[PDB]
């Protein structure tokens, strides 16, 4: 869209001298500019661009690119505003997330996360505008069963992590202690089979593996229960149909009963008179 | 490892059996449904 | 009444297929028992 979190930018290292007027002159090629958050003393703040594409311009324009003295280290800013939505309905649009979700406050997008062939992985991704907005959406989501669709299967609300795969890991960002030197004694290689390194890497590989073989054990448990749970649907909806049709049946034989005594006193007190 | 290798191919075949049930139960249901929805008509 | 009648129908079935497998490990126990029997001679 325009004027959303993906046109927002985060830049750092900005001369302690730095103006807002200036602030804006540097992003005055790439149209108008949103919130001027911006601090003197620690050289970083937050600035808003325009759109996607101004934004992915923009960037990667300006970083690489000293300013007195200074090469400008700008990134994305991680979005604040995200949550993760689990066991979707098995028919599901991106309009479905971002109408349903839309009660909780303004989807800027969300998105069912999918795979190569098309068909839906089973997870979400709502980036709203605020945070405010997440926090409830989240916790009422938590408390309630926010149903999507007639299939009752409410989806599990989780926050989302930030995995960060562009910046990865700058050499000059690890601490290299002493520690990094007693880990890089010795370079990458594989291991001479009966060596120490071989056997105790067939201990580690033994570890993973029995780890793996449990996650498919889980996996496994949570399935059939699943579809366990899936075939005793319409049981467990004929009886709850059932039961509310003998209690209201109750109800109107009570309520008839009353209003049949109430008659009956009344007239009597009326003819004793 | 001989334990290992009976108790995997014992559960390979209990994991196809109960697929094989499962499927089974499920054409019963459909069926089933079929029948609730023709006796409605 | 349909339902169940097909889940004991298949609890049963469960039940053959477990005591035939189990019939299958006693006899594997029996014959490595054999086996290792003969190793220590």
């Amino acid at each position: 869209k325009t004027f959303t979190q993906r046109s927002r930018l985060f830049v750092g290292n900005l001369p302690p001298d730095i103006t807002e007027e200036e602030m804006r002159k540097l992003f005055e090629k790439y149209g108008k500019a949103g919130e001027v958050f911006i601090h003197k003393d620690k050289g970083f703040g937050f600035i808003r661009l325009e759109t996607r594409t101004l934004a992915e311009i923009a960037k990667v324009e300006l970083d690489n690119m000293p300013l007195r003295g200074k090469q400008l280290r700008v990134r994305f800013a991680c979005h604040s505003a995200s949550l993760t939505v689990r066991n979707l309905p098995q028919y599901v649009s991106n309009e479905l997330l971002e109408e349903a979700f839309s009660v909780f406050g303004q989807v800027e997008r969300a998105v069912v996360i999918v795979d190569d062939r098309g068909r839906p992985s089973g997870k979400g991704i709502v980036e709203f505008s605020g945070k405010p907005a997440a926090r409830k959406a989240l916790d009422r989501c938590s408390e309630g069963s926010f149903l999507l669709t007639t299939f009752p299967r409410p989806v599990t609300v989780e926050p989302m992590d930030q995995l960060d795969d562009e910046e990865g890991l700058p050499e000059k960002l690890v601490i290299k202690n002493q520690q990094f030197h007693k880990e890089r004694e010795q370079p990458p290689r594989f291991a001479q089979p009966g060596s120490f390194e071989y056997e105790y890497a067939m201990r580690w590989k033994a570890l993973i593996e029995m780890e793996k073989q449990q996650q498919d054990q889980v996996d496994r448990n949570i399935k059939e229960a699943r579809e366990k749970l899936e075939m005793e649907m319409e049981a467990a909806r004929h009886e709850h149909q059932v039961m509310l049709m003998r209690q209201d049946l109750m109800r109107r034989q009570e309520e008839l009963r009353r209003m049949e005594e109430l008659h009956n006193q009344e007239v009597q007190k009326r003819k004793q008179l | 490892q001989k334990r290992k290798e009976m108790q995997l191919r014992q559960e390979e075949e209990r994991r196809r059996r109960e697929e094989e049930m499962m499927i089974r139960q499920r054409e019963m249901e459909e069926q089933m449904r079929r029948q609730r929805e023709e006796s409605y008509s």
